[PDB]
RNA sequence: GCAAGACUAAAACUCAAAUGAAUUGACGGGGGCCCGCACAAGCGGUGGAGCAUGUGGUUUAAUUCGAUGCAACGCGAAGAACCUUACCUGGCCUUGACAUACUAGAAACUUUUCAGAGAUGGAUUGGUGCCUUCGGGAACCUAGAUACAGGUGCUGCAUGGCUGUCGUCAGCUCGUGUCGUGAGAUGUUGGGUUAAGUCCCGCAACGAGCGCAACCCUUUUCCUUACUUGCCAGCAUUUCGGAUGGGAACUUUAAGGAUACUGCCAGUGACAAACUGGAGGAAGGCGGGGACGACGUCAAGUCAUCAUGGCCCUUACGGCCAGGGCUACACACGUGCUACAAUGGUCGGUACAAAGGGUUGCUACACAGCGAUGUGAUGCUAAUCUCAAAAAGCCGAUCGUAGUCCGGAUUGGAGUCUGCAACUCGACUCCAUGAAGUCGGAAUCGCUAGUAAUCGCGGAUCAGAAUGCCGCGGUGAAUACGUUCCCG
């Protein structure tokens, strides 16, 4: 991937980490029954007023080695191209060729 | 056609893994990434130390890296100063204290990685590729190997059309899963591009299975 | 396995997680101390519950 | 198969009458693994013909199948004993479907009863076959 | 010489070759031999319909870029509302979002606001941190300067690495002797047999190595160890629920082992390799399946995973943002899903799996709703709790061949959930509507047994979004006379 895309993902991750507590508090207040309807509406507006990158749906899993955005395999954190190379030379513990 | 990786196909038969630790699904990815970073840093830092195998282990909240080298003196230092450094940067890269252990290779000519690195370094100095392959094969066969195969691919000798050459002496039974085959790949960067080098060394079959390999 | 396009050319990998259970009853005073003094082998995770 | 000659598969007799002819007829009737439905149809037909005429179902079925059984097929060629039974069951299956009784078991029982006395659509099919056969 | 022409017969100029025989390979619209779901024999599909998905074309501001006979077309993509995103419109930055090298200043940061579509810009708070030889150095930020950074821009026909294909096709090589002036040849050659250059007889040759087979995984029978979170044969108590005391038998779980070797018996081949039949045995001649792909072919595929020679841009072909597009639509093709019904539709009652997933997760149970779902609440970091209802199946009733009580496209209305946000462009629920379709031309595809056919279940990707892909089990067939013909 281009270096700009990797820096973009890094920036989005940092923003998500920064705004994590306030967003959780806002959603809890929204889902709080005991709070007044006015309070819930104000919390909804506050949650809608956050920066877009604060939301975690805009994060895309990329290969930890090359930044490829397709074929991720969350368990290893590597795209398929690097996963094949690293597995077949013995650097991934416990992974072997499967036959049955 | 294409050929399977000689170590990958034997990883569960007569070969061990270069990584030996356990992690739950949450920590597995983080551990793997830090291990790969450690391997890359070590490979970059110890080019001239004849380093072949790096084994990473995580016993319990710590790290242990075993480095197999043919020049333990360069890795260790005149008073062991460099091992303290290596531990410092490895503890920085990982998140746990790390111990560095040294494993001397007393037969450098039976190690596939070192032979490939020697051939690549020679090719990077405009040495004739046929001469380099023949010398490497002769030295390995004299060191007591049962067979060796060496292959070079690319713009050999500066030619505009790339081609693949290979030379072999002895036996290399790749289809036998219990054969002890060491395999290595290394690239040499010349002014005309990249030349790939592949080395296979056969050291005899392994009888008794993985149980006798003592997994 | 191919860099660009061969959907039927794939490598199939597996990883297995083995689990063992051990029960110790009527432990002698030396038992807990010896178990804690036992070394930690790499590649095996050990959990103890009292 | 060019070189290898393959043995013919051996099938088990049906649990009720121990008749491989009944088992093979059930196999011909069955679609996409619904052997239970095939058994229901065949056993219902046999019970129906038995209550109509007090005669052993195995004997009645074999006599009727021999009656419908072709010595030649359809452009004439020759056939072997196995093909004879295969084609007899094949032609017997369809006419029951084109009949008009409310259930397949009743339809097949009626078709067998009509073919036994010679006024059956399978009998007409065999007649077409042999009146085609004398052409050559 | 009637003629057509015959006979005798040069030079200028031009090239560094033109030739003969034999050797190795390659090729042939030359020959011979064999094998393969190649054809035959069967079962079920496609081409016809509606919808899903990919492609061509057309359209567009853009419809981003690759893959193109078999071997591209549910392909990269294991999952495009924003993001992804690479494309378009418009708004912005320029040593840069990111590295090293130099010169200085600043803890880093932190609270409220305003303008703006946002990128950005302007005000406004609090903090002012760490180590010391403490005269400054560690982190992070800001400012200036130039070598540079950056480029999913071009060349896969300059490359590495990786992959497809012939094709699981059966071949490919080496030593000492002999023959030839020589390049080279012999060995690998013929007769049987085999999945096999597998093996045996023949053979100026004898011997090897890699290919084949085996070693590896899984399934079928038995044994040992192990007895919980799993099991319940015997005993006892039962709230009749392994629920409880209890048992270690059985099922299972999962490590290590045993067993099959033509071993035995009866004939053949040849006096062999082999072949045929029988008993025992869970299994008999390779028991089934997976992984493993020889020397080589196609300037095959990938500079858009990555690396890399060369070329090109540098206030732009680099970088940031909001909206749009990749989802268009007179058409054509590929791969699929659902049907056309009675071996079926609907309704009521009632049985039997395997494998896999679960802590920002799966959820018992109760209440509310017709429902998607919501609220409260419980167990589970799991042989412990949970997803979970298996479905086809069996019993009973009804429908009685109708475009139907078949089919479920399309459209109107009303909702739930994920998400900052479902207009372009999500999934699901309810009411209403009820299209084509009555078995599909020339032609064409898959499959030889727990297979085809049919039925349900799970996972990767993933906030949400599978008829695709990768797996799991249930029910469970038909036919193979044979090698003419078609293909390789
Ligand atoms: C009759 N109708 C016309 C005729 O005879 N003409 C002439 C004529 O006699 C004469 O010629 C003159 N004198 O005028 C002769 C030679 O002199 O040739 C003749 N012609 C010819 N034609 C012939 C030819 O070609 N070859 C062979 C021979 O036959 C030749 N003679
Ligand atoms: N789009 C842009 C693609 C450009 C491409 N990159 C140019 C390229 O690579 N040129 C190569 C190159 O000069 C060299 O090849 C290697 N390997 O350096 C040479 C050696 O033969 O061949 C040329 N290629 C050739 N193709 C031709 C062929 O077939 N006949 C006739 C003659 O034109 C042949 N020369």
């Amino acid at each position: 991937a281009k270096k700009g895309m990797i820096n973009r993902e890094l920036k989005r991750e940092k923003t998500v980490a920064k705004y994590a507590a306030k967003r959780a508090e806002l959603k809890a207040t929204i889902a709080n029954v005991n709070a007044s309807d006015e309070e819930r509406f104000e919390a909804m507006l506050k949650l809608q007023a956050l920066p877009r990158n604060a939301s975690p749906v805009r994060l895309r899993n990329r290969c930890g080695l090359t930044g490829r955005p397709h074929g991720y395999f969350r368990k290893f954190g590597l795209s398929r191209n690097k996963l094949r190379d690293t597995v077949m030379q013995g650097d991934v513990p416990g992974v072997v060729k499967a036959s049955w | 056609g294409q050929k399977v990786h000689p170590i990958g196909i034997r990883l569960g038969v007569v070969k061990r893994h270069n990584a030996n630790w356990y992690a739950n699904p949450k920590q597995y990815a983080e551990y793997l990434l830090k291990d790969l970073q450690v391997r890359e840093f070590l490979t970059k830092k110890l080019k001239n130390a004849m380093v072949s195998n790096i084994l990473i282990e995580r016993p319990s909240g710590a790290a242990k890296v075993t480095i197999s080298t043919a020049r333990p003196g360069i890795v260790i230092g005149k008073k062991g100063e460099d091992i303290e450094k290596l531990q410092r940067e490895l503890t920085n890269i990982m998140g746990v204290p790390a111990q560095v252990s040294i494993n001397e290779i007393d037969r450098p000519d039976l190690d596939a990685r070192l032979v490939a690195e020697a051939i690549a370094s020679q090719l990077e100095k405009r040495v004739m590729f046929r001469r380099a392959m023949k010398r490497a094969v002769q030295n390995t066969m004299r060191a007591g190997a049962k067979g060796i195969k060496v292959e070079v691919s690319g713009r050999l000798g500066g030619a505009e059309i790339a081609r693949t050459e290979w030379y072999r002496e002895g036996r290399v039974p790749l289809h036998t899963l219990r054969a002890d085959i060491d395999y290595a790949t290394m690239r040499a960067e010349t002014t005309y591009g990249t030349i790939g080098v592949k080395v296979w060394i056969f050291r005899g079959e392994i009888l008794g299975g993985m149980k006798q390999v003592m997994n | 396995t191919s860099p660009h396009v061969n959907k039927d050319a794939r490598d199939q990998y597996e990883i297995r997680t083995y689990k063992r259970l051990i029960d110790i009853v009527q432990p002698t005073d030396k038992t807990v101390d010896a178990l804690m003094k036992l070394d930690l082998a790499a590649g095996v995770d050990v959990q103890i519950a009292l | 198969p060019r070189r290898r000659v393959v043995a013919a598969r051996e099938i088990l007799p049906d649990p009720k009458f121990s008749s491989q002819t009944i088992a093979k007829f059930m196999n011909h009737v069955m679609q996409d693994g619904k052997k239970s439905i095939a058994e229901s149809i065949v056993y219902g037909a046999l019970e129906r013909v038995q209550e109509k005429n007090k005669v052993d179902p195995v004997e009645f079925f074999e006599t009727t199948l021999e009656k419908v059984r072709p010595m030649v097929e359809v452009v004439p060629m020759e056939v072997r004993p196995s093909r004879r039974t295969a084609l007899a069951m094949r032609w017997l299956v369809d006419a029951a479907a084109k009949r008009s009784e409310k259930t397949m078991a009743l339809r097949l029982a009626g078709e067998l009863l009509d073919a036994a006395e010679g006024k059956g659509a399978a009998i007409k099919k065999r007649e077409d076959v042999h009146r085609m056969a004398e052409a050559n």
